[PDB]
């Protein structure tokens, strides 16, 4: 539920960690987003789109932190919403 | 060996014999005064309760003896539980001595163990017992538990009203229960039960020894619990005027002198009025005497401005008449009490219609002092010290009397025996010093009173002698004659102990006629049979010596300036030799040194400056180049800048550092460093930039205390420079010769008033020292503390004070201010933990937790400074400034992860 508690007695560094909002302005995602951000070591890993990367890492630059934009999305894109429009042909689009 | 002692005497404890245990538990108390930490205080403690548990109740009642001693440091035990469990485990016993012991202990150890309520549940139950040891322990218990803890108070209040008026428990018992009630005064309704209850027991059991316990314990709770105080000091009126028994009245009188020294203001003026009545119709002298004790004791405050406050003509009050025939009185102790009372009449608030007692004050005096100067006894002694500090407070509150007064002291200067000389020769010394324009009326008569003492007794002569050249030194103001060196020399040439001469000499170098110094250090450097104490006398000598060359100054005479300063200068070179080669490391003298040391850097900030005054005289205006400052004088009285303002920070550094002289030798230190302050700014004044300066000394410049001639002298030497100063402000060139003049005036000004050489030089009354035992590991000497450069290092400096004597007699420890610094010794470095914290302490203990954050790679060098704070706020830089190594080491995992990365 939090580090207040069991994950401070059973840490283990290396680990891989999922932490909170991505917005990378509030919850547990700022402490680990500090402390660790000091190593060319570690990386953290982006993968949430509709939010900017480098936006995100403006309150953190200057920074030493390993930083890779993967952003998996699986929203549709423009051909298959062709496909779509041709499929289901309306008498307006908005 | 801090710990070895204590298994030295643990050993000594694991005895089957009963006296090598009890030479252990008593050899206890000086093993806790040597090293005082809580580590050893709480280990020796464990070690006393689980002696005291099992016992042959010999052992028990020394280790109440120890406790008993040693109850300062109580506070110091950490596991408080174990201890006080180990000692309550012998209530349960069935000796009765034994838990008459043990509740004795508990009682001593009330202090760490206010809301134990087993410990309560144990008094209340054994103070009701049979056998008689037990009671009484449990009435001592249950006196130190009433003063701290409520509950107790309380339930204790309903258990000693039964007991008390329960009509058993004979009365010697009573008169042990009423202070009890004298311990309780924790609330308001509490206190006024128990004031309820104590004012049935007067009223009902009439004795003399029931009425004497029952008014001291309602006087303690009325001092305790000042909420109607003024109520009882109404009932001993009462009880000082109706009542026929004597002792009584006697309390009464003690009673009403513990009151008025504690709380005067409450004295309302028909208290004033029943007191002042009382102690006129006493037929008796001893209660007057008594009486008029507590009027002088209630005299000293502000109860006279209440009691002299419009809204009668105060010739017609009680108190001034009383004073009156008690001043004219038969015995010599009323006497001194009415004299003290009019002295403090008179000094105090000044209307109109009280003047004329002016007058009878002052013939009260020599009329109690031509009574009280020949009879050599104690008690005309004590009245000797009584009439002359009412001399020197009469003198000091109305100056227009003074000189009456003074004058009436010279004539019984001349006929009195040889311990009245001494304490009259005081009184003349304070008087003459702070106010000295008198000083000069004796000068010669002194001298044929001097004569005399050529050929007086040989008890009390040296100590008559001191005082007597004393005084000739402080009426001295201006200069001594040569005629009256040549008198005081043939006199004790003719007749000396050789200390004797040696604190003549020490007086003359504190007042400043330092050719007679001069003289007296010579005759004891022929004297004498150490190393050190010779180099010292040497050193004197020639610091004597540079003050006659600095006194033989002409002014307006430049030439002489010049000579006489490098005269001084070199006198003082070969006296700072002698210092330091007097200088030992059991009398580390540190204040002698810097203070000379000092002195000669502004002599020679003096030297500099004047050879600067004469360069503008021994150069051009500037140079051919120059044609908005112009030549090499600008440049040198930039460096005359830098080195005052370097010289009074260092004064201001000898005075935060000492800590331990009075207020004399700090205000010395103040016009020196004054004195820097005023050639700096009058130099910046000036010739460095004029046009920022616009002040023409705004603030007040007179009304000043003048505790002393040399402040006097200095401080108007001050005044005439800033005037000087003010006039020439911006009127003329900025390079100009009436500033040089004005410089060289200045310096001529200071160096025209001599020194003084004061009481710490000579004399150090107060020594207060600080321990800070750091205890990260302690290390041992080059061997460092190792850290892992992950984690901070938990410094844990602790620390305790150590008192010479008097504990404080001058100022007194209110806070103690630690800072800790670091040093990267690997060669800003590692100023990033520059930390600072303060400490009240609770009897001598300084206990505070310090993380320190070594990071980078290296060695680090801690330093730990002190800092007291007085009651006042001032802060003083003492302490031992502790320095200890850590290196810095690395996590092997955390190395390759930073090779990798």
């Amino acid at each position: 539920p939090s580090i207040h508690g069991d994950f401070s007695n059973d840490f283990r560094q290396p680990c891989v960690v999922f932490t909170g909002h991505p917005s990378l302005r509030f919850g547990d995602v700022v402490h680990f987003m500090e402390l660790w951000g000091k190593s060319s070591l570690n990386t953290v890993i982006f993968t949430e789109p509709d939010f900017s990367y480098l936006e995100a890492l403006a309150p953190y630059q200057p920074l030493a932190m390993k930083c890779i934009y993967c952003p998996i999305d699986t929203r549709l894109n423009f051909i298959q919403v062709s496909k779509l429009l041709k499929e289901v042909q309306p008498l307006h689009v908005v | 060996d801090a710990n070895s002692a204590l298994m030295e005497l643990d050993k000594g404890l694991r005895s089957g014999k009963l006296g090598e245990q009890c030479e252990a538990v008593v050899r206890f108390p000086r093993l806790f005064q040597k090293y005082p930490f809580p580590i050893l205080i709480n280990s020796a403690f464990l070690k006393l309760a689980d002696v005291f548990r099992v016992g042959n109740n010999f052992l028990r009642l020394c280790v109440l003896k120890v406790t008993q001693q040693s109850e300062k440091h109580l506070e110091k035990i950490l596991n408080v539980d174990e201890f006080v469990k180990r000692i309550f485990s012998v209530i349960h016993s069935n000796d009765p001595v034994a838990r008459a012991i043990t509740l004795r202990m508990l009682g001593s150890l009330a202090s760490i163990i206010p809301e134990r309520k087993n410990a309560h549940h144990s008094i209340r139950q054994s103070l009701d017992s049979h056998d008689n040891v037990e009671v009484e322990a449990a009435v001592f218990a249950a006196a130190n538990f009433s003063a701290q803890s409520k509950d107790f108070a309380v339930g204790i209040c309903n258990k000693i009203s039964e007991m008390i008026q329960g009509l058993a428990t004979p009365v010697d018992l009573k008169l042990k229960l009423i202070p009890i009630l004298q311990h309780m005064h924790h609330d308001a309704i509490l206190a006024s039960s128990a004031r309820q209850l104590l004012q049935q027991l007067v009223t009902s059991y009439p004795s003399t020894k029931m009425v004497i316990v029952s008014l001291h314990t309602f006087t303690l709770l009325a001092a305790s619990s000042l909420v109607d105080t003024p109520k009882q000091i109404q009932l001993l009126l009462q009880y000082l005027k109706n009542d026929p028994r004597k002792a009584v009245k006697r309390l009464a009188i003690q009673d009403l002198k513990l009151l008025a020294n504690k709380t005067p203001h409450t004295w309302s003026r028909e208290n004033i009025q029943a007191l002042c009545e009382c102690a006129l119709q006493t037929p008796y002298d001893s209660l007057k005497l008594g009486m008029l004790s507590v009027l002088s004791t209630l005299s000293g405050t502000i109860a006279i401005k209440h009691y002299f406050s419009i809204v009668s003509s105060p010739r017609s009050s009680d108190l001034v008449k009383l004073a009156q025939e008690c001043c004219y009185h038969n015995n010599r102790g009323i006497a001194a009490h009415g004299v003290r009372v009019l002295t403090n009449i008179t000094v105090s608030c000044q209307e109109k219609d009280l003047l004329a007692l002016e007058q009878d004050a002052v013939f009260g005096l020599e009329s109690l002092l031509v009574l009280c100067s020949q009879d050599d006894s104690p008690g005309a002694q004590a009245t000797l010290k009584i009439a002359l500090n009412c001399m020197v407070k009469l003198a000091k509150g109305r100056p227009h009397l003074s000189q009456s007064v003074v004058e009436t002291l010279l004539t019984q200067l001349h006929s009195a025996q040889d311990a009245a000389r001494i304490l009259m020769c005081h009184c003349l010394a304070a008087i003459a010093m702070q106010l000295p324009v008198l000083g000069d009326g004796m000068l010669g008569d002194l001298m044929e009173l001097y004569k005399v003492i050529g050929r007086s007794a040989t008890d009390k002569q040296q100590e008559l002698l001191v005082s007597l050249a004393t005084v000739i030194f402080v009426a001295s103001q201006k200069a001594l004659s040569v005629e009256s060196k040549a008198v005081i020399k043939q006199q004790l040439e003719s007749v000396s102990n050789g200390w004797t001469v040696y604190r003549i000499a020490r007086q003359a170098s504190r007042m400043g006629n330092h050719d007679m110094a001069k003289e007296l250090y010579q005759s004891l450097l022929t004297q004498v049979a150490s190393e050190h104490f010779y180099f010292w006398l040497n050193s004197l000598k020639e610091f004597s010596h540079a003050e006659q060359c600095l006194t033989g100054l002409q002014e307006e005479n430049y030439s002489s300036a010049l000579s006489c300063i490098a005269e001084s200068l070199k006198f003082y070179h070969k006296g700072i030799a002698s210092l330091t080669a007097a200088s030992t490391p059991l009398n580390p003298l540190s204040f002698q040194c810097e203070f000379v040391k000092l002195r000669i850097d502004l002599l020679q900030a003096f030297s500099q400056l004047i050879c600067t005054c004469n360069s503008l005289k021994t150069s051009p205006p500037p140079a051919i180049a120059t044609t908005q400052r112009c030549g090499r004088i600008s440049n040198q009285m930039k460096q005359s800048m830098e080195e005052f303002r370097s010289l009074a920070s260092r004064y201001g550094d000898l005075y935060q550092a000492s800590f331990d002289a009075d207020s004399a030798t700090l205000r010395n230190v103040e016009l020196q460093q004054q004195s820097c302050l005023l050639i700096s700014h009058a130099i910046e004044a000036l010739i460095l930039d004029p046009e920022s300066a616009s002040f023409q000394e705004y603030g007040s410049t007179g009304t000043a205390h003048a505790d002393s001639e040399y402040e006097r002298r200095m401080m108007s030497v001050y005044n005439h420079v800033l005037e000087e100063v003010e006039s020439l402000n911006r009127k003329y060139t900025p390079v100009s010769y009436m500033h040089t003049a004005c410089l060289c005036n200045a310096i001529i000004a200071l160096l025209k008033v001599p020194l003084s050489f004061q009481r710490y030089f000579f004399q150090k009354l107060q020594s207060t020292s600080i321990k800070l035992a750091l205890s990260p590991s302690p290390r041992n000497p080059a061997e460092p503390i190792a850290v892992q450069n992950n984690q901070q290092l938990a410094l844990k400096v602790e620390g305790v004070v150590q008192h010479g004597s008097k504990p404080g007699l001058f100022r007194k420890i209110q806070s103690v201010c630690l800072n800790v610094s670091s040093t990267l010794q690997s060669k800003i470095d590692n100023m990033t933990n520059e930390m600072e914290q303060r400490v009240e302490p609770h009897n001598d203990y300084f206990s505070t937790q310090f993380l320190l954050n070594f990071a980078i790679l290296g060695t680090h060098n801690i330093t730990v400074e002190s800092s007291v704070k007085d009651a006042n706020g001032i802060v003083w830089k003492t302490g031992p400034r502790t320095t200890i190594f850590v290196k810095s080491l690395e996590d092997p995992y955390s190395q390759q992860i930073r090779l990798q990365q």
